RNA sequence: AUAGGAGGGUGCGGCCCGAAAGGAAUGAGCCUCCCCGAAGGAAACCGCGGCGACGCGGGAGUACGAGGGGAGGGGACCGGGGUUGCACCGUCCGUCUUGAAACACGGGGCAGGGAGUUCGCGGCCGUGGCGAGGUUAAGGGGGUUAAGCCCCGUAGCCGCAGGGAAACCGACAUGCCCGCAGCCGGGCUUAUGCCCGGUGAGGGGCGGGGUGCGAAAGCGCCCGGAGUCACGGCCGCGAG
RNA sequence: CAGGAUGGCCUCCCCGGAGGUAGGCGGUGGGGUAGAGCACUGAUUGGAGGUGCAGGGGGCGAAAGCCCCCGGCCUCCUGUCAAACUCCGAACCCACCGCCGCCGUAGAUGGGGGGAGUAGGGUGGCGGUGUAAGCCGUCCACCGAGAGGGGAACAACCCAGACCGGGGUUAAGGCCCCAAAGUGCCGGCUAAGUGUUACUCCAAAGGGUGUCCCGGGCCUUAGACAGGUCGAGGUCCGGGGCCCCGAAAAUGGACGGGGCUCAAGCCGGCCGCCGAGACCCCGGCGCACGGACCGAUUGGUCCGUGAUCGGGUAGGCGGGCGUGCCGGUGGCGUAGAAGCCGGGCC
RNA sequence: CUCAGGCGGGUCAGGAAUCCGCCGUAGAGUGCAAGGGCAAAAGCCGGCCUGACUGGACCCGUAACAGAGGCGGGUCCAGCCCCGAAAGGGUGGCCUAGCGAACCCCUGUGCCUCCCCGGUGGGGGCCAGGGAUGACAGAAAAGCUACCCUGGGGAUAACAGAGUCGUCUCGGGCGAGAGCCCAUAUCGACCCCGAGGCUUGCUACCUCGCUGUCGGCUCUUCCCAUCCUGGCCCUGCAGCAGGGGCCAAGGGUGGGGGUGUUCACCCAUUAAAGGGGAACGUGAGCUGGGUUUAGACCGUCGUGAGACAGGUCGGAUGCUA
RNA sequence: GGUACGGCGGCCAUAGCGGGGGGGCCACACCCGGUCUCAUUUCGAACCCGGAAGUUAAGCCCCCCAGCGAUCCCGGUUGUACUGCCCUCCGAGAGGGGGCGGGAAGCCGGGGACGCCGCCGGCCA
């Protein structure tokens, strides 16, 4: 499957491994989200470094649109129909459905930058960032629930 | 109080065998072979005083460089320095 | 003359000034209207869920939105400046120190003076001249109001051959292998670019050579030509 | 030993050309710590059995000796230990190999050269030491050398790392007033102003038919206890939450203050709303790198990328502003130069 | 070839002389501390021998990472050799301690060299071994200062402040025991849990370009763990008085002798003649007796200059708010 | 190809210690005798030289056990003890706790285990 993990915790107070796992992760800022494999390697990682992020699956619905409202090409340019359909052949539904189901992969399309810079959430997060979100805090693991955060983050 | 390193500093365990490992060990180890490159681990045999590496290399793993009389050459990387050591046999074994 | 903070910071409001240098009658503040608008973003009302605070779908991504433009009315201010009021914030300056508002030291005010300078040697870098050569020193002649300017001056110093305490001996102007840039040929690539195969200066590594220790082997240093002079700068040592 | 040198950590320039490894997955090796245990070495209560054992003392006997105990030494059972013990033994750390990830031809790993500063550190977690404070190391997180938003102020705690002008949403945390946001919702508890304290500050052993509960029990609804008669539940035990006593100080006074009792306290939760220079957006500046074009001495205009540029002490490096004089070049001034006071603009 | 120890059996001979058999993973031993390693040995007993040698390389440690004079160790090439049938082993001690720069000097061994040339005596040089610096990365080296001087340090003591409460003061839990019986009228062992910062100590956080000490006098104020004065409870409380305890800080808690004294002791009164905090309150309020300079005497220690938290006599107190 | 035959080895106790039954074609032994080789700090005891009268009594070979020792699997104690990272979770303190990730030792019960395996040769076929 196909993971969403975004930076909870800020850039402070935080030990040289941990800061150098979330630099590999591309996760240097905050309320910063990627897109990666289910891999052990970034099973690993996320166990590395999960107490400064949350992570979770992503929908087909959802990735489509992340990539239509906070994809960015280089040079901050918005991605838009026209774009993907010139480059690829297909509409951000069927490029996100693809994605999903593991027929492709984000780079495929060219020149789209792998970190998304969401917003912050409306509502704010429903716990703090000092506990995990299995007690209701904003850490860890999250599972489907993820969705409606990238939803709320736009 | 400041003490200096020495051979056998604080080696106290380190360098002991098991009760059940007292006397000389099988031959395979002592007569085993290597060719230049490949990559064996540094386990010191204490019963075998010659040929021995400092003790402070114990269980590293070092790439055979060479080979001078009954020793073979092992190269090592302490932090950024290489390191040669002129080591027997029946101090290695190979990797895999 | 009922009000509290190192004497200031952000925002504006009273009173006052406002010719010139700033905008402005070729239109100021101001009043009205119209268009597009990033991120963001309501509610009236309708239906439903929850014991409840409330939430969900539609209304709606609508009104609004930093900003970017246009039209109409009026006709002299706006920017700026002095003081002061209100709201919030703010415990002076330099210095040793882990730590300064400090009950730690230096601090009445103003003006003027005030602290990496010169030489010798040496290591580097920025640039310029010449180049297996480089460069003059003291000094000499010409000319000049003049110490400026022109020419000469090879003594001397460094480099071209190193090794050794000394006696002393005395070397690759390329034998070979990897190989970056560049060049050549081919394929993909709109092109850039990438890949592949050769040649590859400079670079690295072998081989061979000189000398010192040795009986020899073997090791140290060195050998297939780049140095020298000048201007400026950083630094080390000695002179206060 | 208030001082220096060599290293480590910083900065500037240059050569080299194809790799590198802070994080992770799997594998090949090393370990003897925490824990545990007596299989060694040393400790350790009692009991049983076996051994005359230089034990030792008594009964017994002129004497040589036996019989009693106690002790010593072994096996077992029983009850306990070890920083200088280990038959066992993790988490975890380290070396190497393959891979994912990241960095690198806009030149890394690496090499050469120039210039330093630094030799009192502090808070915080861990280890040895000490009654404790403290002292001495270790971990590199924060202050030193760090802005902004909070903890009442607070170095160190929480969010957070910051070019300039604007808009919005969130973080720490907060919502009775001071003070922006609820006298917010449901269930329960507290009667002590206990509390109103995340940490920097916080009183104990011992006790309480004070209350609200859980679990075991024995009797047990005309039969159980209180005083053979009534006639509804009793009588214990071990626990959990809150509270109570134990609880005495010096200028008048500290939950920050006011004050607060189905709360404005505490528990298990929940719903809205406020709240940063953080996150998003618009416009602007500079910087690093690459490119195009253009300068008769270090350069200039513009363009492309920057989620992976913008805090800063010691220190390193680049650019720029100002003053006296000299060689040039172009000029102003008695229709008023320098200098001096108050204003406008860049 | 196999040890320490133990068991059974043996003339003197026993606990232990010298033997014989069995069990015996080392419980023995190693030249020496400890750790590790060593059982057809590295231990024990024997044979031969001197490799505890000469001319040289590379590497690890002292000194991780990360620089090093000197020193120690490891892997090798050559020479001449030792042991062994041979393989194979030998560059001291099974591995880790037992030691040391420059200059100068002594010794061995061969060579070079000494100012125009040559010889002789002598000198200098290269290589190897040795003489030591223990403050052991290498000056040759006794004290007083109270007549002291200078530059600094709160990086560092004495008083005071701050943290802590070992100690100090004051409470609590349990109840062995003493009390004719009776644990709690009163005392309360052995143990355990606390409060204050009023004794002393520990730390070294602020203060050494200056914060004047003990004691007394004057004066102001505060705490209760209350001595008296007000009101109560228990009593091994007949009364008069006592012992223990509770509420209570409005008032008082005085005068004298010796001593610089605080304190403590003593005298006569009194209801009582309480303990403490305030920079050990109070020296820009006083006094200056003690303490702590400069003069001097005695005792003791030192050869001496001198010293003594040992006595003793004398020894300054600035002010215009 | 067989063999209750031997030599040289590998892992070095799951293989050791202690017990029970079975065997002598060849082979391995016990053993007969010490002139020669060799030796006793005496001993032909060991070592060595020369052989077969006897024996399988035991070394050796084949099969079996679970008393001790060792050690592998499973179940219970137990995801107990302990531990890496984060925490505005509790506790006067000591210390504990929540989330994700690792995870014993000893003891008890039931099985396993009285060793696998390689090169060559002897005898027979």
């Amino acid at each position: 499957a196909k993971l969403a993990v975004i930076r909870i915790r800020g850039r402070v107070n935080v030990k040289r491994p941990v800061r150098d796992t979330l630099a590999m992760l591309r996760l240097h800022r905050v309320n910063h989200c990627v897109i990666v494999d289910d891999t052990p390697s970034y099973l690993g990682m996320l166990q590395k470094a999960k107490d400064y992020i949350t992570w979770g699956e992503i929908n087909a619905e959802t990735l489509a649109k992340l990539i239509r409202k906070r994809g960015r090409l280089i040079g901050n340019k918005p991605v838009t129909d026209e774009y993907v359909k010139e480059k690829l052949g297909m509409t951000i539904e069927e490029f996100a459905q693809k994605v999903v189901n593991g027929e492709m992969s984000l780079k495929d399309l060219p020149n789209l930058k792998p970190v998304f810079r969401l917003h912050p959430p409306r509502g704010g997060f429903r716990g703090s960032k000092k506990r995990s979100f299995k007690e209701g805090g904003a850490l860890g693991y999250r599972g489907e629930k993820i969705n409606e955060l990238i939803e709320r983050m736009l | 109080v400041q003490k200096a390193h020495s051979f056998r500093r604080k080696t106290r365990k380190k360098l002991s065998k098991h009760p059940r490992r007292r006397g000389l060990p099988p031959l395979t180890r002592f007569l085993q072979e290597f060719e230049v490159g490949q990559r064996v681990h540094i386990v010191i045999e204490p019963s075998y005083h010659k040929g021995m590496p400092d003790p402070r290399f114990h269980g590293r793993t070092g790439t055979v460089v060479g080979k001078r009389g009954e020793a073979y050459i092992v190269e090592i990387k302490d932090g950024s320095k290489v390191k040669t050591l002129f080591i027997h046999p029946v101090h290695l074994r190979p990797q895999k």
